[PDB]
């Protein structure tokens, strides 16, 4: 039997027993200096954002999508980003995974805190563009990517662009997915930062990571890809108040 | 609340009109009780499989003088009698017959110029209810046609002119209007979605489900 | 004034033609309807593809789903208002609904995904609000009242939509109605089936009424011609 | 206590005279139900923004012998119906229709000679009251005209003979009555002091205050 | 002594005695069909909205401003009746008017219900143009405007192109502002219509005209005109619910 989440507009479908995975054993609470640094919190923002989907193949090295930027184009999160400054948020991503009996695989799903990618160039750091994707999830590749004269973000699948072993990733709040026997991944990271609030255009909170390590096999005849589905919600979200004291 | 059986098929509806002379060939009326004449009554009576009814019936009768040539004419009022004939009764096979003066048949006199007569029928079957479909053959043998229940017999309707009242031709018009009264209905069905053919039978052509459009995401 | 007149809207008591004669007492014969909106209440399969042939044929009502180029694509979509639209008119609850000139309430609708039972796929079933027009793309659609259907866990999904009322008097027939929601269906996931298993699969859509309707002024049935 | 809203409000206005024949291109009458076409009523109504009211219509029907040359003329009684077609119903599109038969349009059949026919018409708004002035456009698009809301339907009034009496021409004159019933009136608004020109809209040409005089001491 | 009123970000000034003038007793309350007719409140909406000022000359006729219209661009309320459909408000009109010791002059600030306008020729209706002006007041005239095919809405000052006395106007929620005593005028509206709740955009609630009865006066060397300012507040406003019972 399936359940269902309504979460304002939003309505998600879920197993009974779902093994949620909270970040470091913390709930994203909200925040417990009066006049002078005045906070106003928004809640409508918060429910479920799905976003686009992505083909999973054999031949298919990983992917990552940063949280705040993600939604950076979406709904009122996407407006508030624009609007107030300072904000501090939690997320609970939802990643799921639908594929027959007859495949086979396993995907790490792992929210990685502070995630500064390295670059294919030594002398500069990655351009902005080639590092946050909006609207669109960004891939790993196989191979090194080929060093020169350019600001190309270092995207080999092993290393994980941050230059750590791929094996040690598990230090994070992660979930693994065997097509044999889980299905989806839920994950709930609390608010992870040095500042009571930061700007969220500056600054990326969280990244997620999903990254295969056993590759998707199929016997000739099932479809042969198997469509990876996100759903991010922002949680305790607050933002500065704009009056006067 | 509008939606009760008794405010859905409770409203007059005009189910036969006709005309009888004082003269000529035509000089009575006849229709045997039946509402599927109708098809605005019809089609919301066939909502239901069983339905158990009572009847409130209205005649408007209205006189014309025909065109004629007839010189010295002065008329008199004019009367008529409506004789209902109750279901395995006599029936008239003329004008002046001696079926008119039965005394078993609730025949009403009304004169000229006054409110419209009207009489009311009572649940008339030798049964619980009467069936708008019937699944089955009137008679046992072969010769019973197929959905025709002998149950359904409300009577017949018999309508003349008690005298000529001028030398000159004068043609009246009959208009009759069922009010159905204590509706009790069971079994619900679906509506037609055909059109109607005949009276007897729910003969039909068939047509589509519904009306088309430009595209499914239109 | 008003006395010596025949209306044919009133309730007087007439005299009996046959008096003396005994009625044949009631029995007790199942299912006695009290009110038509028990009637309007019953699930009523949705002819959702009338287009061309397909309404002279059993292929009306299946909507047929294909995982093939439908990355985000559009399943289907229809206006909301059930009397007066070609997808609704002749349903039960559109014949109930094609008696009075006035009637709100609330619609109830329920999808079910008619496939193997190996397959499994996503769907993003919304809901624009009156004014709104209909969604471009699957984005604008998120950004809205969405429930996202997933046919592997539940096969069967249900909407209870609110705010339907009458759009106009007499009968009319559009497209895109100004006063009326839409409701749209995207391909969120592609069907994924394993091998020996067909991927071109249907849905149904069964449409009722709740307790919250009411239905005024009683006219007649536009149907009969 | 004769300036309630009940006793100012409540006056036996003809609002309406028409003229029908037996023969001829002329054979019905037709009144789409509006208060605006009367000014001595319009005027009082207009002293209020929103009314609710009932109403009671009375029917004065009286035929004349049309001059003719039509020999050995005897007339019978003429019988009148009066259909009054409910909002969003069908209407009518000439005498002889199947229109005039529809169950759901209340008509009243009347004999001639006797007590004017009457039928009263309850609060027919799906809105809460009546606008006697509105500020807005009947449709959201342009196409929509400017202060003429689609919730102040009335319905319509057919009328008709039932049947020819005599073989001569006869035309049969009715004049139909106002009376509002049960009257509540909320925010009270100024006088006309202009004059009206159509029924349709409150447009009007500017005049002046008030009537002058010799001097501001006389 | 004067006195401030915040509502919302907005702060405006007024004197001690203010003299408010309820519309017909009744204060603009809320609404008081479950799931069939779902309403959502919005709050944020109220505030103070300043619209731009007028300046009062000798001669001058008149002013007139559709209330729902004159805020259809302003702020949330602007937004608000494009986004949601159905709505009902209440208002509070702050009609001020700064003038020295040395000007005389009389003005009657009324709230008119309903103001269904009159047009130059009988056979057509008012063009909106001529009729709404947005973010902008219309001005009355002195002579009849001049008739022929034309869509011209009639604006005689003395008939107030509703064709009335304009003596008579005093019957609505008013209020006069004699130069040499009382220089502002406070009117709260109720909302007023036959349905609970209308759209905003095809319908204007109230109307506010603003005539004055006694031509300006000024001796040379004072300054030539006199500023009218309108501030306007939306009052308990109430939208449809967008959400799925």
């Amino acid at each position: 039997r399936a359940r269902s989440i309504t979460l304002g507009n939003s309505t998600i479908t879920t197993q009974e027993c779902a093994n949620v995975v909270v970040g470091y054993g913390v709930w994203p609470d909200y925040l417990k200096t009066a006049e002078d640094q005045p906070t106003q919190p928004d809640v409508a923002t918060c429910r479920f954002y799905t976003l686009d989907s992505v083909q999973w193949q054999k031949t298919s090295p990983g992917w990552w999508w940063k949280l705040p930027d993600a939604l950076s184009n979406l709904g009122l999160f996407g407006q508030n980003m624009q609007y107030h400054y300072l904000g501090r948020t939690g997320y609970t991503v939802h990643v799921q995974c639908n594929a027959s009996k007859f495949h086979q695989g396993c995907l790490l799903v792992v929210c990685v805190p502070e995630a500064e990618m390295g670059c294919a160039t030594l002398d500069n750091t990655p351009s902005s563009a080639e590092l946050l994707g909006g609207d669109s999830a960004k891939e790993f590749a196989d191979k090194p990517v080929a060093s020169g004269s350019n600001k190309l973000v270092q995207r080999v699948v092993y290393n994980a662009g941050m230059g750590v072993g791929v094996g040690n990733l598990t230090i994070f709040p992660h979930q693994w997915i065997n097509l044999r026997t889980n299905n989806s991944a839920t994950i709930v990271m609390p608010y992870t930062n040095s500042v009571p609030m930061d700007n969220m255009f500056r600054h990326n909170n969280v990244t997620l990571m999903v990254i295969p390590f056993v590759p998707l096999d199929y016997c000739p005849g099932s479809t042969t890809y198997v469509p990876i589905t996100v759903t991010i919600a922002p949680m305790c979200a607050e933002y500065n108040g704009l009056r006067l004291a | 609340s509008e939606s009760t059986i008794e405010n859905f098929l409770c409203r007059s509806a005009c189910v036969y009109f006709t005309e009888y002379e004082n003269s000529g060939a035509k000089r009575y009326a006849e229709w045997v009780l039946t509402p599927r004449q109708a098809a605005q009554l019809r089609r919301k009576l066939e909502f239901f499989t069983y339905v158990r009814f009572d009847l409130e019936l209205t005649f408007v009768i209205t006189s014309t003088q025909q065109p004629s040539t007839t010189q010295n004419q002065d008329a008199q009022i004019l009367t008529h009698q409506i004789m209902y004939v109750p279901p395995g009764g006599p029936v008239p096979d003329k004008v002046d017959s001696y079926v008119w003066q039965t005394s078993t048949n609730p025949s009403v006199f009304w004169t000229e110029g006054n409110a419209p007569p009207r009489m009311s029928i009572p649940f008339l079957s030798i049964g619980n209810a009467y069936s708008n479909f019937y699944d089955g053959w009137s008679e046992f043998s072969r010769n019973g046609v197929y959905g025709i229940n002998t149950l359904n017999n409300m009577g017949t309707l018999y309508a003349r002119h008690v005298n000529a009242g001028s030398t000159g031709p004068i043609k009246s018009t009959i208009r009759i209007y069922f009010k159905p009264k204590h509706v009790k209905a069971w079994i619900p069905r679906p509506p037609r979605l055909c059109q109607y053919e005949k009276a007897k039978n729910v003969n039909f052509q068939p047509s589509g489900v519904t009306t088309t459009r430009q595209s499914i995401t239109t | 004034p008003g006395s010596c007149q025949f209306l044919t809207s009133d309730d007087f008591q007439s005299p009996s033609a046959m008096p003396q004669y005994d009625v044949t007492p009631e029995m007790r014969i199942p299912g006695e309807v009290k009110n038509l909106m028990e009637i309007a209440e019953v699930d009523s399969v949705v002819p959702v593809q009338n287009v061309g042939e397909k309404v002279n044929s059993m292929e009306a009502y299946q909507i047929p789903v294909r995982s093939n180029e439908g990355s985000g694509t559009q399943v289907f979509g229809f206006p909301l208002q059930p009397g007066y639209s070609s997808v609704f008119s002749r349903t039960l609850l559109g014949e109930i609904l094609n008696y009075y000139t006035h009637w709100s309430g609330s619609i109830k609708l329920t999808f079910m995904f008619c496939g193997s039972a190996m397959a499994t796929g996503k769907f993003l079933l919304a809901y624009s609000p009156p004014g709104a027009g209909a969604p471009t793309k699957r984005v604008d659609a998120m950004l809205g009242t969405h429930v996202v259907w997933d046919v592997g866990l539940q096969s069967s999904c249900v909407l209870c939509i609110p705010w339907i009322s009458q759009t106009h008097y007499r009968y009319v027939t559009s497209d895109e109605y100004t006063a009326g929601g839409f409701i749209t269906c995207w391909y969120q996931t592609n069907i994924v089936v394993p091998a020996d298993a067909q991927s071109s699969c249907y849905i149904m859509c069964f449409v009722s009424a709740c307790n919250d309707f009411s239905v005024r002024l009683l006219k007649d049935t536009p149907f009969i011609s």
